[PDB]
Order: C-alpha cells, then sequence, then structure tokens
RNA sequence: UGAUGGAGGUAGAGCACUGUUUGGACUAGGGGCCCAUCUCGGGUUACCGAAUUCAGAUAAACUCCGAAUGCCAUUCAUUUAUAUCCGGGAGUCAGACUGCGAGUGAUAAGAUCCGUAGUCGAAAGGGAAACAGCCCAGACCACCAGCUAAGGUCCCAAAAUA
RNA sequence: GCGGUCGCCUCCUAAAAGGUAACGGAGGCGCCCAAAGGUUCCCUCAGAAUGGUUGGAAAUCAUUCGAAGAGUGUAAAGGCAGAAGGGAGCUUGACUGCGAGACCUACAAGUCGAGCAGGGACGAAAGUCGGGCUUAGUGAUCCGGUGGUUCCGCAUGGAAGGGCCAUCGCUCAACGGAUAAAAGCUACCCUGGGGAUAACAGGCUUAUCUCCCCCAAGAGUCCACAUCGACGGGGAGGUUUGGCACCUCGAUGUCGGCUCGUCGCAUCCUGGGGCUGUAGUCGGUCCCAAGGGUUGGGCUGUUCGCCCAUUAAAGCGGCACGCG
RNA sequence: GUGGUGGCGAUAGCGAGAAGGAUACACCUGUUCCCAUGCCGAACACAGAAGUUAAGCUUCUUAGCGCCGAUUGUAGUGAAGGGUUUCCCUUUGUGAGAGUAGGACGUCGCCACG
C-alpha cells in the first residue's frame, strides 16, 4: 500500500543526489508530509535518504 | 641491507592501512616477532636488531629476516626551499604492516629466543610481540 | 638527402603529385604510373 | 628533467550498449584493437571502431577473452 | 530512484609475465692449497656462486584475477520539473577551510597542487567559552504561543543533584 | 635570480568512463621506407637439451622440447602467432573529386569515416587497396618564388599587374608566431601599486638545535647500569639553522652598548638529601629548591670569543634576538 | 559407423594407455606430364593403387597437467555515523581474489556414403 514520508533532517550540507531525491519526491521544508505508492523506485529513494526521513505504511 | 638494482630511483611513500597480506604467521623458525602496529622500518634498525639477536644468541641457532627494504625515501637539505623537483634518496626502507612477522628464530631455547626478540623489539620503533609456531 | 618532391605528367607537364624520396637509395629520377585528372587517365609521372 | 606530457586523447567507448546510432558514427576509440570489429562495424587507420549502418550497439565476448562490437539494425 | 545491458582494470588479492627479495637442496662456473706441472686431471674450506627447484615475500610506472561506487544508454517503469536553440546584458579567471582519495613535503605545516562533497565567499540564527571555513539549520514580516534539531539539564545559565 | 622549462608523442600520478594540476616521477620526437607500401600465395618465433670438425660459453646443421617468454624501422603503452611478425611473385591506391555522419573542440585546428563517381593495381574470383601497427616527425597569417589556368585586365585591343588551383621558402624552438630590424648601468634615480611578493619580530610546523628518556653490546682490575655508553629507538621545549608566506610595504627602526629591569628553571653560588669506583680534604652524578646574588678591565663597532686579575659564584634563556 | 563442414567462453584442450580401417580418411609408389622446390617431387602440384594402417585419424579408459567452479567466511567498499583522526571502529547494503566441495577426457546441428 501507499507510504507517508516526512523529512526529519535538513538538506543542507547534503549532496545533490539526496537533494534531488527530495525535490523529486516533492518535499520542501522539513516535517513535510507527502504520500506515494510502494514502488521500487520510491523505495530505493527512501533507502537512499533513510537517514533524512521517517516513513509510515 | 640494500637492493642491488632498482628500476626507478624514486618512489611513493605509499599508505599503510590494513593488515599484511603475508608474512603473517611463523614459518621457518620456532619463534617470531609480530608487529602490532604498521610503520616504516629501515636498514639501520634491521641490522641493529639482527646484531643484537645474534650476540645474545652467541652465534647459536638461526635467524630469518622476512622483510626487506625495497623502498627508498628522499629528503631536502636544510636550507632548501620547497619545489625545484624532488629530493635525493637518503636511504632505504621497508613498509611493515601490522600482523607481519619480521624476524623468525630457531635452534635456540625458548627463554633465549624471547629475550633476543625483546632486545630487537626495543631496537625497533614498532609495538611488537612474540609468536610461536605449532 | 631525403627530399620532398613534385612529380609531373610527362605529357601535360603538370605536377599533380607531391611525395618523398632518398637521393642515396633512389638516385635515378623517380617514376610512377599515376592518374592525371587533366587527362583523366593513368600516365607516367616523372620527377622534376 | 621530467616535467612534460602530451595531450590526453579521449579514448574508450563513445557509444553505449543498447543505443541506437547513426551510420558512420564512432563507438570505441583505441590504440590497438582492445576490442575487435564485428557485424556492421569497420576499423580505421587508428584502430577506431565505427558503425557502417544504423542500429543498436551490442558488445559481446569473442569467445573466451577477446571482445567484439556489433550493430544489429531494426 | 529502480530494473536491465554494457565499457572500464582502481581498492583488494596474487605471483601467471616484468623487476626486487629471504632460507634451503643441487650446481655450471670463479677462488686458492697440494700432488702432478707440457700446468695438466683432481680433492677439499659445510670458500664465492650463474641456472633449476622447494618454501616464503614484494611493487605507482607488474596482473592469472578483480569489486563497491561512479559513467553511458534503454519509442523501459515511478516521481518531479528543468533541458535545448536563437538573441540582449553581465560579472567571474587572487579563492579559503573541513571530511575522504593521491602526489610534493620530513606520508610536518592554518604549507603547496589536484579530485570529490560540503560550507564560507554571498548566510543571518542555535552549539562548539570567545571562533568566516567545524555540528544543527536556510532570517518575507508580527506574536509576553507550541513541538523539535545538534548540543545539553549542580550554580553562573533554561532544563534530571534523573 | 641562476639552473630548468616553453611545441608535440607515450606511461604513471589520474582515485576501474572521459578529463584532471604541481619547478611531481620516467622516457622520447623535430624522422625514416621506393620497400619497411598495396595485393596474391606461402611460412611461424625465442631460448633450452642432445649430437656433431675447424668452432670457442655461444656462429652454421639436424631432431625434440617448445604459447610466445620472439619480432613488430624508430621511445613507452595498447595490440597482434586467424597474424599487424617473416619470405617470394605482380605492381605503385604513398590515386583524383569528394564525403553522409560521428569523436574531440572556446576559436583556429585535429581525428575517424562507410559510401558515390572517374580511372586503375593485385587476384581465378570473392574481395582488399585514398600509405606504414596505433598513437609524435611539426607551425598561422602577411610576404615573396615556381608551374598551370576556360578568371580579371581603369575608354577599346593588348600589356603591366592581380586573382584561383598546385607547391616552395620560417629551430617566427620564447614553436597561436609583437617589429623586416634591438644589449646594458643607475648607490644621482623618479612615479604608480602591492603584505597579491622578499624578508627581522610575530604566527603554524619542529626536519634541524637544545634537553630528557628506552634497550642495553661494551669500557670500567673483575662487575652492563659509581661514571661513561656504540649501533638503534622515543619524546618535550620553542632560545638555533630551516620550511610556509598568514599579519604588517597610505612605514617595519637594523645590530651592539647604556638606563631600568621583569620572568622561567633545564640551579653558576649559597641551602637539603641519596648513590659512589665517597678513607679525610677536594669531588663526580642525580633528586628537591628560583629566596637573594651572579665582577672589573685590554682587543674588536661587535654579540660571541681570547687574555689579564679577582670571585662564594662569574648560570642558560625569554620579555618585538625587552626597552631609539 | 566413417568422412566432410559449421556454432557454443577447452567444462571441448595437453599427456598417457587400448583397439580399428567395411566404405572412408590416411600414409604409400613414382615425376609421365600442368606446377614446384634462394638445394632437394621433403613441402606444393600431378598420376596411380603393390602394401600397411605402424603413425596420423576415429572410438574407449584415465582427473596426471591445464580449464570451469560453487556455498561459507574474510578483505575491500557505497551510504549513515563515532573515535584517542598520516589511522581505527560501528550500523546497513554489496562483495571479491585466494583456498576449496565439485564438475569436466564434449555439446549442438547440416550434408555424402555405408
Ligand atoms: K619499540
Ligand atoms: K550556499
Ligand atoms: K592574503
Ligand atoms: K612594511
Ligand atoms: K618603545
Ligand atoms: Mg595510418
Ligand atoms: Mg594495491
Ligand atoms: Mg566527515
Ligand atoms: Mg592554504
Ligand atoms: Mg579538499
Ligand atoms: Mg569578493
Ligand atoms: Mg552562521
Ligand atoms: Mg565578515
Ligand atoms: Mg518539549
Ligand atoms: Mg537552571
Ligand atoms: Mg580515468
Ligand atoms: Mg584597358
Ligand atoms: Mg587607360
Ligand atoms: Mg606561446
Ligand atoms: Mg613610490
Ligand atoms: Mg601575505
Ligand atoms: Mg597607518
Ligand atoms: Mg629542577
Ligand atoms: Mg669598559
Ligand atoms: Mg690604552
Ligand atoms: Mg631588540
Ligand atoms: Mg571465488
Amino acid at each position: 500500500a501507499e507510504l507517508k514520508i516526512t523529512l526529519k533532517r535538513s538538506v543542507i550540507g547534503r549532496p545533490q543526489n539526496q537533494r534531488a531525491t527530495v525535490k523529486a519526491l516533492g518535499l520542501g521544508k522539513v516535517n513535510s508530509t507527502v504520500t506515494k505508492p510502494a514502488n521500487e523506485a520510491i523505495k530505493g529513494m527512501v533507502n537512499t535518504i533513510s537517514h533524512l526521513v521517517d516513513v509510515e505504511e | 641491507l640494500v637492493p642491488k638494482r632498482v628500476k626507478h630511483r624514486r618512489e611513493f611513500r605509499g599508505k599503510m592501512r590494513g593488515e599484511a597480506k603475508g608474512g603473517k604467521e611463523v614459518a621457518f623458525g620456532e619463534w617470531g616477532l609480530q608487529a602490532t602496529e604498521s610503520h616504516w622500518i629501515t636498514n639501520r634498525q634491521i641490522e641493529a636488531a639482527r646484531i643484537a639477536m645474534t650476540r645474545y644468541m652467541k652465534r647459536g641457532g638461526k635467524v630469518w629476516i622476512k622483510i626487506f627494504p625495497h623502498k627508498s625515501y628522499t629528503s631536502k637539505a636544510i636550507g632548501v626551499r620547497m619545489g625545484k623537483g624532488k629530493g635525493a634518496p637518503e636511504g632505504w626502507v621497508s613498509p611493515v604492516k601490522r600482523g607481519k612477522i619480521m624476524f623468525e628464530i630457531a635452534g635456540v631455547p625458548e627463554e633465549v629466543a624471547r629475550e633476543a626478540l625483546r632486545l630487537a623489539s626495543h631496537k625497533l620503533p614498532v609495538k611488537t610481540k612474540i609468536v610461536k609456531r605449532e | 638527402m631525403r627530399v620532398n618532391i613534385t612529380l609531373e605528367c610527362t605529357s601535360c607537364k603538370e605536377r599533380n603529385y607531391l611525395t618523398n624520396k632518398n637521393k642515396r637509395n633512389n638516385p635515378d629520377r623517380l617514376e610512377k604510373q599515376k592518374y592525371c585528372p587533366r587527362e583523366r587517365k593513368v600516365t607516367l609521372h616523372r620527377e622534376t | 628533467s621530467n616535467g612534460r606530457d602530451s595531450e590526453s586523447k579521449r579514448l574508450g567507448a563513445k557509444s553505449a550498449d543498447g543505443q541506437t546510432v547513426t551510420g558512420g558514427s564512432i563507438l570505441y576509440r583505441q590504440r590497438g584493437t582492445k576490442i575487435y570489429p564485428g557485424v556492421n562495424v569497420g576499423i580505421g587507420g587508428d584502430d577506431t571502431l565505427f558503425a557502417k549502418v544504423d542500429g543498436v550497439v551490442r558488445f559481446e565476448r569473442k569467445g573466451r577473452d577477446k571482445k567484439q562490437v556489433s550493430v544489429y539494425p531494426v
């Protein structure tokens, strides 16, 4: 099923790939909720920035 | 100790992270001197330790030096500004990683071996210890 | 000794080709069968 | 002295596997045939590989331990 | 970002080539000593020892091998929205530090030179006592409202003498 | 500043695409070949062992072993034994006009190129051939020279003189080349700028310097450790010689001495103590101790240093080598 | 069954050993001619069919050599951190080389003849 995503750690000092994962998911300011499907692409992005993010089923 | 011929006079200092490929267990002798830290070791150190071990052994037994100074190392004369090339080779050196055995000994009782290796350890810069073969 | 050389069509007296040669190894005046685009045939081109 | 070197020449692959490409293109510059030519591919004076017709680039092992380039059109 | 397929010989590892190298068996060959001397054939210091072989090592300019990453591409997928071309206008060509990868260096320098990422520069704010460059974090404004980050909770000085 | 370098090629550095710097490490080029090219056909090397005459360690012959350990014109890298290596025939494609499209690229340039047309080489034919095994063997424009041209020709015809095409002349090597043509002194110097750039002092570092310590072979009649202490190793300090050029060039005053001192202790004397190869006096060494004291002259601008003569003693350093 | 001819990373190979020639392939007998050997009819080429398959060539055995090759585990390493920061450690993920277990003395086809 879909997953909720929230930034919990800033994009400052973090590389462009992580910053672009955030822009692509569609998140801006921290503590920003977004909802996505459980695709392998988005799970890979979440594994790319797991330290930056909290998630929910 | 010196290498009699070399393909390139000057070399890189290199790096020393990680344990040693080989020389990691005692092979020819009964006891040996294991390095617990990685460091450069020179001609003078090797020869001093060898002479120490031999004298305390009273030319008994046999000693084996596993390392060899393949690498060189340069320096600039005091008063020389940086640049204008690379310095002249001062001496010769062996990069000895941790886990390496440097000296092996056999043909000599155990206490004599331990004490000779103790002496050589005090002569070397590395923090060392004793190893025995099965 | 080794010299850069203009060949020449013996008929048209047109140079048409640039090449190289020794004088030691190739002292005699070099010759070839080369194309003269002014005649649109093949012709004896002789060094000059 | 030692302080000199030449212009680095931009060897290696230039077209990728699974990539459609024009004819006359260039696929792999090289000095010496570190990869051989194959189907619909030529080779220049400087051992450079070029596709003679359109198609997708495909690199293949030429048996055990030599490589090949091929261009299968559509 | 995922999946797929490729190029590539790096860290690592290894000795299969190129070099360096330890010990041992054997030894061409090279030393003397003596007998024999036309100086001709030996016999030994467990004399020095090519070469072969056993075992052990070693490498930026060695590789039988060989990653993680990164790179190129897919009328492939997902999510976002910036890429291209034309033309106007610029400024910038003194860069600094921190972390990782290398060189020079004395594997010293807040040293020098590159790569890579970040920050400063051009960025306030909170912590590091103070402290461009470190850690957290991006000031549109107001609020005598709240939840947290790093960092902290005996007093200075808010929070546990938990 | 000298040295070295400036253009081009190869490797490493270069961090498994490409690219990537240094006064970083190593080497080369400024050509050669008329066959060292093309094609057709054929062949496969190096070394070792064995044997054999001069003939040896080793020429040449023969067999076997032999996967490349050879050779590839020339550097290194890559690659090549289906050959690019080697040999023999026939030739000259080391052709002309071109060239889709790609690579690299700031620009100028550079690289590869199927394919078309003409006219050919080789080969029975397929088919290969627009130089070599791949990458260096090179340089603008201007200016002149040579040959050709169906181009132009100051009113006309010509001519002079220009253009187009082919090509020659540049270690213009400081190799994107200032001019066709060019060395020096300045302490008589002046301007404009700079801590972007030298330096004292300062700072970072501490190779070096000083001091301290570890191992302990040995010397010490014997006895390693009273006292010394080889070869070797490890640290502290920030007084030495250095390195870096961060501050200071819209001022930075340069050494020594004088006057005044102040601080540290790695203590020169005095004070305390242990060990002694300390009989006693003198001492040697080490630990504690910085309270006070720690000279006057000759020589030199001198610090230092030597000397004279005393002293209980004639300390070592820092404070912008203290203080203009 | 033999011969020819192709593809698959030699898992195909190299060595050793056994047998066979029915056709076949081969050796083999020669130089008459096309043609050839920096010398040679050895090789090339041509013609033939007395003899033997001894060899080569086929089929079988062999794990000696070489080739392939796991699993586990490790090193290394991307990302995120920590430390006492020329280095070391932790979480997660990937993951060699070596050393092996083991495989492997071939697989797939086409054609001619028997
Ligand atoms: K030590
Ligand atoms: K920024
Ligand atoms: K500055
Ligand atoms: K100044
Ligand atoms: K003053
Ligand atoms: Mg060429
Ligand atoms: Mg390595
Ligand atoms: Mg870090
Ligand atoms: Mg700096
Ligand atoms: Mg950096
Ligand atoms: Mg600015
Ligand atoms: Mg700030
Ligand atoms: Mg400011
Ligand atoms: Mg709260
Ligand atoms: Mg409080
Ligand atoms: Mg690269
Ligand atoms: Mg006229
Ligand atoms: Mg007129
Ligand atoms: Mg220039
Ligand atoms: Mg002035
Ligand atoms: Mg400055
Ligand atoms: Mg002022
Ligand atoms: Mg004291
Ligand atoms: Mg006086
Ligand atoms: Mg007087
Ligand atoms: Mg002063
Ligand atoms: Mg494996």
